[PDB]
């Protein structure tokens, strides 16, 4: 197996900026059969570059592949807002025709603190014997954020899941939803339900709370 | 024009087999057909190529033993069979067209839309939709305990789009998915404007309209 290592994992740049993406092979890619793909949203990969330096049909000239051997580069000379996406390299000469792990290119913007909201479980859900408590972190940058659930100031662990939206196309922010799931039996044992949020835009972690009742 | 139309999404138990099709239209013995899969949140992974003009194949050694690719000239359709499935095989299964079978080697230039294969011991099951009750105010719907992906959420039948965040689903330890959809509105709007989230789970033919009250 030829292993392709892409770096960096994440590149945060301004539209208008130059982007350099690297792909290192664990051995010589014979014939320079190295391709670059772009992937956005929930779409299939789009071919940008073949044979390391050749632009695929209808690919704009701001995209540039170079290198040979074990050392390859995708340059985007001027980032348009449609170029913020994931980029995979792939060698297509040696079986198996391996992909790199991808470089994410995301819009660099100023720091924005999350707005935090907490949602108690509905009576509809409590009727069925489970309590889902939801914490919303809305419209923050950068993506790195931490949620800590607490129940009467006891730290929770192993009973929550979270997911993060894609970078918003209007304000370049992220949002995060965390759910704490308990049995109605365990929920009814405690009063104070709180999510504690750590983010670069907060001077200290902020906590949002309700009392069951 | 050039199209690769794939078969529909599938749910499989562990240990079962799946066969994905890739029906060519607009051109299938003229071009190499390739198979690439992509697990949710992961990168693409190359599986196989076939030369449909002589039936020659190449398979990823990891996932050889379990994978077979074939092509039926008469119906202009290529097939990927993957056997002894586990939840490690849950992915979007793409077919793709690369260069002509008589040309220099080329990468995949045209992609199918992909067939979502979900490998799970859960059964197909529509969601429970619970309100997330509310000067800007946040409100939402929690779309809990459905299988498999995907579900779609709109607000006020697509009248309300501004401020909406519909989050990626999480796979709960139950093997069932859960998703939230939220919207920020003016506080003054509450008790004047009705907010209804419209949930569609195509896989279970389930539509729920849930009104969210203060």
């Amino acid at each position: 197996e030829i292993v392709l290592t892409q770096s960096p994992g994440t590149l945060s740049l301004s539209p208008g900026a130059r982007a350099t993406l690297s792909c290192r092979a664990s051995q010589t890619v014979r014939g320079n059969y190295l391709a670059w793909f772009q992937q956005k949203r929930g779409q299939p990969p789009r071919l940008l570059i073949y044979l390391a330096s050749n632009r695929a049909t209808g690919i704009p000239d701001r995209f540039s592949g170079s290198g040979s051997g074990t050392d390859f580069t995708l340059t985007i000379s001027r980032l348009e807002p449609e170029d913020f996406a994931v980029y995979y390299c792939q060698q297509y000469v040696n079986t198996p025709e391996t992909f790199g792990q991808g470089t994410r290119v995301e819009i660099k913007r100023t720091v924005a603190a999350p707005s935090v909201f907490i949602f108690p479980p509905s009576d509809e859900q409590l009727k069925s014997g489970t309590a889902s408590v939801v914490c919303l972190l809305n419209n923050f940058y950068p993506r790195e954020a931490k949620v800590q659930w607490k129940v009467d100031n006891a730290l929770q662990s192993g009973n929550s899941q979270e997911s993060v939206t894609e970078q918003d196309s209007k304000d370049s922010t992220y949002s995060l939803s965390s759910t704490l799931t308990l049995s109605k039996a365990d929920y009814e044992k405690h009063k104070v339900y709180a999510c504690e949020v750590t983010h670069q835009g907060l001077s200290s972690p902020v906590t949002k709370s309700f009392n069951r009742g | 024009q050039v199209q690769l139309v794939q078969s529909g999404a599938e749910v499989k138990k562990p240990g079962a087999s799946v066969r994905v099709s890739c029906k060519a239209s607009g051109f299938v013995t003229d071009y190499f057909i390739q198979w690439v899969r992509q697990a949710p949140g992961q990168g693409p992974e190359w599986m196989a190529w076939i030369n449909p003009h002589n039936g020659e194949t190449d398979y990823a050694p990891k996932l050889q033993d379990r994978v077979t690719v074939t092509c039926d000239t008469s119906t202009n359709t290529a097939f990927m069979e993957l056997s002894r499935l586990t939840s490690d095989d849950t992915a979007l299964y793409y077919c793709g067209r690369s260069g002509r079978t008589d040309a220099r080697r080329a990468p995949v230039s045209y992609w199918g839309q992909g067939a979502l294969v979900t490998v799970s011991s859960a059964s197909t099951k529509g969601p429970s939709v619970f309100p997330l009750a509310p000067g800007t105010a946040a409100l939402g719907c929690l779309v809990k305990d459905y299988f498999p992906e995907p579900v779609t959420v709109s607000w006020n039948s697509g009248a309300l789009t501004s401020g909406v965040h519909t989050f990626p689903a999480v796979l709960q330890s139950s093997g069932l998915y859960s998703l939230s959809s939220v919207v920020t509105v003016p506080s003054s709007s509450l008790g004047t404007q009705t907010y209804i989230c419209n949930v569609n789970h195509k896989p279970s033919n389930t539509k729920v309209d849930k009104r969210v009250e203060p």
